[PDB]
């Protein structure tokens, strides 16, 4: 029952960090380490967390191996410096993911009940991308399909701490962008709020052209889940709209007709104190 | 355990460092307090003697 | 268990401490004035969701240590001396150590247990619920064992005054304790007040009295405006008992 | 290695305070000696069951947490009073009042010794006794050695030492020996010249 | 020997580890170890930072058992990458940064044992609107009080780095110890991601103010410069009508000039000239 | 003195829920552990002993350490309920020889077999190249029931240590009263 | 109106009465709060501040 | 005997003691070498805390053991 | 960066902050004030504050440590 | 040259005392304005011949 997890602006860069930490001789084009989180009352927390030795084999997809010696020493050490964080679960990064995800989350759970996992992107940074989390669920599959793990989706939102947000700010210093912006940077908030829209949208039919071929099967949950989107959008036809448009629209141009008459009174007089100081500075110059 | 008052500051609950013996220590009498620890360092006697001689 | 014990006390020892202190009044909807118990004024805010109604100029609440902001409000201060003045027990009795009495003890348990139990008697007939009463006579009848019976029966709250722990060297403390007394009482409304020796600080008032009696005079004078005055008491009753009901004001 | 981490972090000096009151939604205020008003959610090592209002607990500095209780703390004239371990006296050295040493047999040793010869009777034991008379006789004698051999924690209490300078003292200070009255259970108490404050 | 041209190479995470140790405990003085590289004489670097259990007061900081030391570098060793000390830190809340007392006694215990060890002060309770008081400093030996301190000027950027105050010269600068100057080790993919995930947005640019309080809140911008205009029909005329001055009490100590009319027409254009706009695309795009 | 990193691979397939012996087959393979634990304990202090299961899933029980004490605390109640699976075994205890603290030991891995293997000649040969390329020392030691004169276990031994390698012994437990004498004659000090 | 805000970021000055002093660069300056203080001159301004 | 005073700065520190020896000898030859006092010096032997009240023999320290110096660590 | 040092005068005054009282002003952009702590200070004051509201003994804002009239 | 050095040696901002007592090794028990009293050392500059209480 998790409703979302508060990522902190810390651990992602000591993943961030530790994508750096092997890439020196590591091929393992993967990061594996321990999620450890503070799980309040339903809302979810990540302060801190840290790394673990993982490799993974190519072939047969199914060996691994976990430290849980360095897990059991670490964990027990961040307890007796600050006995407030716990831990909550594990993360790996790669958009691709292995599918030993199930069987490290199955061993895990014998630490944390409601085992969690957050995928980053440390190389897929160039869109608006945010990390991603799911959740350890066991259902059999939907109704007379066969069983299967179905890893659920949780929404994910991003939250810093007192110091943390604004040791953020010191560290910028390159465009740092202000608040409540001046008709420039809101414009921009619709263009770039509109290209990830359409990159939603070119994303929805080519999933749906991949199944509207048939090449993989179905699935009816997703069905539903977009029926329900082209059956409640609204239709702007007649009283309803058209009528409470306008009573908005003519509402919000009777104050803008205001910096029509008031701004141009403004330069008016500004322009009136100048030609009274120019020429006054001028008949008294001779 | 010995309870000291300042009578300024607070009244504090505190112990004499490892340099004395806790066997002049009595009920009323000036100690060195320490700044940080606030540790009785060394007892100070209310001005012994010039009450004897004369 | 002995585990169980040991790890509330590591979460007990991360804590911090908060500076107790009280709304004076609010600035705008996130500008707070308050003000601790001796330390300066400060303009401060709120934390999400506190529900700044509930903060009236004059509530106490709980500040951070270095925030400074408001973590948790707190209804009143209950002033420890009387403290010890709820917390007692009477007899356990049940009107059944008492007796020859009935006529009294019958119509002391109309005046005092039907608006504390059925208003609607009261209602019907244009009349307002009434104050408290007074026992008075030689020592011996009751007195003490009545009161006794009726905080037994029916003890939301009650407050035993011994009228005699009110006054000290202090010019000022007397009127301040019977003040903060009844806001404790009326806080809790449905309360009895019980107060043994009125004769203590009775008196008549009278002439220039050598200023030790003149303390007691304006202790009175407390007294009666906070009994019946501008605020209406409601819900609180006031068992008042005496030895001899001669000396008294007829202002009282 | 919870109990170890407990050792260190505790600290020896402490601040010695004042609970005002204390609440469930556990939490308790605390003055301080420092005349400051402080505010926790959790009490700490101690109990919420063990405490109450006038209790001079061992505060951090810092972290503002009760650390020990142990107050014992009375005003400096109720701990003058408390007389205690004198040379016995036997009853024989008072002559010719023998009646009314068995008299005081029959009051007060009974209700001390044997309880349960009361209980099954059922009746309840006074508390009150008197002597007077010619000044000088047995007064003050007879429970100077009853309190010798039957030891009880003996309690005495002056007449004008009740009566001081400033208004509203003795009210302080009669009831502050009978809280200590109260707290010694196997106490008694001995008023002495009570008629300089009879009128 | 020794020069006036280095510059510490922290972190972006190193730098919030410090911030969150350093505001966990504040009344209680935090204290931990400062892990990095020495890459040469006089650059040195520093990218992850551990901490340490503390059992210290309000105003000093003592130890644990040296066992948890020995055994967290040997674990760090195996996963992710082993280094070498390059100092520590503690944090000051209550005063600025100067170095106490057995704050230099644990100084000529690191520079011994170790080569340099620079340490480092912070301020946790300071850095809060949008600055940070962080610095680090450095002991200087007390043998070379007759030649230069920090001398041998190979540089000219050691001027405008750095410029003590004057809570900061009267401790130990500058013939106890010296300071050191701080950049910050920026670099890509790490400084990009950080802000491609802080401040950003999706549905919040088309997205309507709902105006149960939005037209609600034009009603209080319009009263208050309508009561501004009602103070500026006299303002500017009497002044001019009366003397010619361009000058006093309206001039030294006055706030209603053409500068505070417009700001509150310029914040009531772009709160609805946007607001305008993000109700015509929905129009086209929603149907 | 010897500086190695000894990884024991005990088995808690279904097979051995029964008794061929006298005494039971998992109290066998539990002080086969013993004897071999203590036996790179008195040899050199500096080595590490840890179990890795593999029946339905080669969970890490105990990571590869020099204590001892979580071993046996780990060694009872295992409860064998799963399905023997070997040609993975051989992949997770090599990775977990990569996965360790010092690059100076050496490498030895002992295994306990007391289910019959049914797996590919292809799978095994594979494994004993990828050994060869690896230069890595597997040592096989037989419980419970015995097929005598394997086809897959003796080529694996001989594709191991081909042309004057280590000399890995295959030990052929008979069934029987017979306890680990037949592991502690050659295989406790030559293996 | 980055004037106004480098000199904002400094900490307050104190008050001190002074009646009359002493010579030779050392002044005595007596605080609201506690007691007398000797002190020193600043180079911007003279000794004859009596 | 010699021994590898292996310090957490990555520098080996050779010493001539023996087995007879105490922690205290060790301190001080560690002082006149360098320059830290004996009461900031804290010798961990495989993750184990030496006391000057004991000898090198009683915590089988042989020929060549790897130590670990740890200083007194103190802030204000 | 004039639309930096708006927001920076912006955040300057919204924070926690303690409450003084206005003694006496030396001249522009100066004051004297003294807190309800004693120990009367000396420090500078911001040009948005209005000069024409500050003749009395008024209650007025102090930083915690630059102290100014904010 | 050894009359600077001195002067210079103690602290620039001088605080006002009180002496209260005085005892003849090398300390003594001074009183601050605010009444809090401090068990401190005396130098030997100081021309130990004036030194009265009060
Ligand atoms: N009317 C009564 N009925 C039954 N018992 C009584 C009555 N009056 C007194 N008692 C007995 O007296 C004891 C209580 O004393 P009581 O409260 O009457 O003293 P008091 O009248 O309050 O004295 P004072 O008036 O001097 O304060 C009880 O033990 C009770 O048994
Ligand atoms: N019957 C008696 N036997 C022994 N001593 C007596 C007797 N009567 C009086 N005294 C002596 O007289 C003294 C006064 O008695 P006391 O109890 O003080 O009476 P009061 O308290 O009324 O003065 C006692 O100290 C006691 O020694
Ligand atoms: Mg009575
Ligand atoms: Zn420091």
């Amino acid at each position: 029952a998790v409703q979302k997890v508060v990522v902190h602006p810390l651990v992602l860069l000591s993943v961030v960090d530790h994508f750096n930490r092997i890439g020196k001789v590591g091929n393992q084009k993967r990061v594996v380490g321990v999620l450890l989180g503070s799980w309040q009352k339903k809302v979810l927390d990540v302060s801190n967390s840290f790394a673990v030795p993982f490799d993974e084999d190519d072939k047969d997809d199914s060996v691994w191996f976990l430290d849980h010696d360095y897990l059991e020493n670490m964990y027990g050490m961040f307890k007796k410096v600050n006995a407030r964080e716990r831990i909550v679960g594990w993360y790996h990064t790669g958009p691709k993911l292995h599918k030993n995800d199930i069987a490290i989350n199955e061993l895990m759970k014998r630490y944390c009940p409601n085992s969690v996992l957050v995928i980053i992107d440390v190389k897929p940074k160039d869109l608006g991308l945010p990390t991603e989390a799911y959740i350890s669920v066991e259902e059999v599959h939907d109704d007379g399909t066969p069983t299967s793990k179905t890893f659920e989706h949780v929404t994910s939102e991003i939250g810093a701490e007192e110091a943390e947000e604004v040791g953020v700010e010191h560290l910028l210093r390159d465009i740092k962008d202000t608040t409540v912006g001046t008709l420039s940077q809101r414009i921009t908030n619709q263009v770039h709020g509109l290209k990830g829209l359409n990159s939603k949208l070119l994303d929805i039919r080519s999933y749906l052209e991949k199944v509207a071929t048939g090449k993989l099967p179905i699935n009816h949950q997703i069905i539903y889940q977009l029926q329900d989107v082209f059956n409640l959008l609204p239709d702007v036809s007649l009283q309803e709209f058209v009528k409470a448009f306008y009573l908005k629209t003519n509402d919000q141009m009777v104050v803008v007709y205001l910096a029509s008459l008031i701004r141009s009174v403004v330069a008016l007089h500004n322009l009136i104190n100048n030609k009274i100081a120019n020429r006054d500075a001028e008949k008294k110059e001779g | 355990k010995y309870i000291i008052n300042v009578k300024q500051f607070a009244k504090f609950v505190v112990d004499l460092s490892d340099q004395v013996a806790p066997t002049d220590i009595e009920e009323g009498m000036r100690v060195g307090v320490d700044r940080n620890k606030y540790q009785i360092h060394i007892p100070l006697p209310p001005k012994i003697d010039p009450t004897v001689t004369m | 268990k002995q585990y169980e014990k040991s790890e509330n006390d590591l979460k007990a020892l991360q804590s911090v401490g908060q500076i107790v202190g009280e709304v004076l009044k609010q600035l705008t909807e996130e500008k707070f004035i308050v003000k601790a118990t001796n330390g300066p004024r400060y303009v401060v805010g709120c934390r999400r969701q506190l529900d700044k109604s509930k903060l009236k100029p004059g509530t106490r609440v709980a500040l951070d240590m270095t925030t400074l902001t408001i973590m948790r409000y707190l209804p009143r201060e209950v002033d420890p001396l009387v403290y010890n003045m709820s917390h007692e027990d009477p007899g356990n009795v049940s009107y059944s150590e008492i007796g020859g009495l009935s006529e009294q003890i019958r119509e002391l348990r109309e005046v005092i247990e039907l608006p504390l139990t059925n208003p609607e008697l009261f209602q019907r007939v244009g009349i307002i619920p009434p104050k408290g009463c007074l026992l008075y006579g030689p020592p011996g009848t009751g007195k003490t064992l009545l009161a006794r019976a009726v905080a037994s029966q029916l003890d939301c709250n009650f407050l035993k005054v011994v009228s005699s722990s009110i006054v000290d060297k202090y010019i000022g403390e007397s009127a301040r304790l019977i003040r903060e007394m009844f806001n404790y009482a009326r806080d809790h409304q449905p309360c009895i007040i019980f107060m043994d020796e009125i004769d203590a600080i009775g008196g008549r008032r009278f002439s220039e009295g050598t200023s030790a009696d003149r303390e007691i005079q304006r202790t009175l004078m407390e007294l009666l405006n906070q009994m019946d005055g501008f605020d209406t008491l409601h819900r609180v009753k006031m068992i008042m008992a005496t030895n001899r009901p001669d000396t008294l004001d007829p202002a009282l | 290695e919870n109990s170890e981490k407990i050792k260190v972090n505790k600290t020896l000096p402490y601040l010695v305070s004042n609970v005002i009151e204390l609440l469930d939604v556990k939490c308790a205020v605390i003055k301080t000696s420092t005349r400051q008003t402080y505010f926790l959610p959790v009490i700490g090592l101690v109990d919420a069951e063990k405490l109450k209002p006038g209790d001079l607990v061992g505060v951090n500095k810092d972290s503002y947490l009760i650390l020990e209780t142990l107050p014992t703390e009375y005003d400096s004239r109720v701990k003058a009073m408390e007389v205690d371990e004198r040379p016995t006296e036997q009853y024989s050295d008072i002559g010719g009042l023998d009646k009314q040493i068995q008299e005081l047999v029959e009051a007060i040793v009974l209700p001390m010794n044997h309880k349960e010869k009361f209980e099954n009777l059922g009746i309840q034991p006074p508390k009150g006794v008197l002597m007077y008379g010619p000044p000088g006789t047995g007064k003050t004698l007879l429970a100077r050695a009853c309190a010798a051999q039957t030891k009880a924690t003996f309690l005495k209490l002056a007449g004008p030492q009740l009566v001081q300078m400033f208004i509203g003292d003795g009210a302080k200070l009669v009831r502050d020996a009978f809280a200590l009255a109260k707290e010694k259970a196997p106490s008694i108490i001995f008023i002495d010249e009570l008629d300089a404050i009879g009128t | 020997a020794v020069d006036t041209a280095e510059q510490v190479y922290i972190s972006s995470l190193a730098l919030l580890k410090m911030l969150k140790h350093g505001r966990a405990g504040v009344p209680m003085e935090v204290m931990g170890l400062m892990l990095g590289e020495f890459v040469d004489d006089y650059t040195v670097r520093v990218i992850d930072v551990f901490a340490m259990p503390q059992s210290g007061t309000g105003v000093s900081v003592e130890a644990v058992d040296p066992v948890f030391q020995a055994k967290m570098l040997d674990m760090l060793k195996q996963t992710g990458r082993p280094e070498m000390v390059v100092g520590w830190y503690h944090s000051h809340p209550g005063f600025g940064c100067w170095l106490s007392g057995v704050d230099i006694n644990t100084q000529q215990s690191f520079e011994a044992l170790s080569e340099r060890a620079v340490a480092v002060v912070v301020d946790p309770i300071q850095s809060v609107k949008g600055k940070v008081v962080i610095d680090a400093f450095r002991l200087i030996n007390a043998n070379m009080m007759v030649l230069g301190h920090e001398p041998r000027q190979t540089t000219s950027n050691l001027g405008h780095l750095n410029k003590p105050s004057i809570q900061a010269l009267i401790h130990g600068l500058n013939r106890h110890y010296y300071s050191i100057t701080i950049n910050y080790r920026k670099n890509e993919l790490e400084q990009k991601m950080l802000l491609n995930l802080h401040k950003k947005s999706w549905m919040e640019g088309l997205t309507l103010q709902d105006y149960s309080e939005h037209c609600k809140h034009n009603e209080s911008v319009v009263k208050e410069m309508l009561e501004l205009a009602k103070n500026y029909n006299k303002a500017v005329e009497e002044e001019d009508k009366m003397t010619p001055e361009q000058l006093a009490i309206k001039n030294v100590g006055k706030q209603d000039p053409k500068r505070h009319l417009e700001e509150h027409v310029d914040v009531l254009m772009t709160s609805n000239i946007v607001q305008c706009l993000a109700a015509m695309l929905d129009t086209v795009v929603f149907k | 003195m010897v500086l190695e990193s000894t990884m024991v691979c005990v088995d808690n397939s279904e097979y051995m829920r029964n008794g061929d012996f006298l005494p039971t087959r998992l109290q066998a393979q539990q002080d086969a552990v013993n004897i071999v634990c203590h036996s790179k304990t008195r040899s050199n202090p500096e080595n590490n002993v840890g179990l890795i299961t593999l029946a339905n899933d080669c969970e890490v029980l105990t990571t590869l350490t020099p204590d001892t004490g979580r071993i046996l605390s780990k060694l009872h109640t295992v409860q064998p309920k799963g399905k023997i699976t070997f040609c993975t075994g051989i992949r997770v205890a090599h990775l977990a020889l990569k996965h360790r603290q010092g690059k100076n030991h050496k490498m030895r891995i002992i295994a306990f077999v007391g289910s019959p293997v049914e797996d590919n000649e292809k799978d095994l040969v594979k494994l004993a190249k990828r050994l060869k390329k690896e230069k890595v020392n597997v040592d096989i030691i037989n419980f419970g029931e015995e097929e005598v004169n394997t086809e897959k276990l003796t080529a694996f031994v001989n594709t191991l240590n081909g042309k004057d390698g280590t000399g890995s012994h295959l030990v052929t437990v008979p069934p029987g009263p017979s306890l680990a004498d037949a592991l502690i004659s050659s295989p406790i000090l030559a293996g | 109106l980055r004037e106004e805000l480098q000199l904002l970021q400094e900490q307050g000055s104190y008050v001190g009465e002074v009646v009359r002093a002493m010579d030779k660069k050392k002044v005595l300056v007596k605080v609201h709060p506690e007691g007398k203080f000797v002190v020193d001159v600043d180079k911007n301004i003279d000794i004859n501040d009596v | 005997m010699q021994i590898f005073v292996k310090t957490l700065t990555g520098k080996t520190i050779t010493l001539e003691v023996e087995p007879s020896d105490t922690i205290e000898n060790v301190k001080a030859k560690i002082q006149d070498k360098e320059g830290i006092p004996p009461d900031q010096q804290r010798l961990i032997f495989a993750g184990k805390q030496l006391e000057d009240g004991r000898t090198l023999s009683d915590y089988n320290i042989q020929r060549e053991s790897t130590l670990h110096l740890v200083l007194r660590l103190r802030g204000g | 960066e004039f639309l930096h040092a708006q927001e920076e005068v912006k955040r300057i005054q919204s924070i926690p902050l303690v409450i003084g009282q206005f003694l006496e002003a030396v001249d522009q952009n100066t004051a004297i004030v003294g807190s309800t702590t004693g120990s009367n200070y000396y420090v500078r004051i911001l040009s948005t504050i209005d000069r024409e509201l500050l003749k009395p003994n008024a209650s007025v804002a102090l930083h915690k440590h630059s102290n100014a009239l904010v | 040259e050894e009359r600077s050095k001195v002067d210079d040696l103690r602290g620039t901002p001088m605080s006002v005392g009180t002496l209260e007592e005085i005892i003849d090794d090398n300390h003594a028990i001074v009183s601050t304005s605010v009444g809090s009293e401090h068990y401190v050392s005396i130098l030997s500059f100081v021309d130990k011949d004036l030194l009265e209480p009060g």
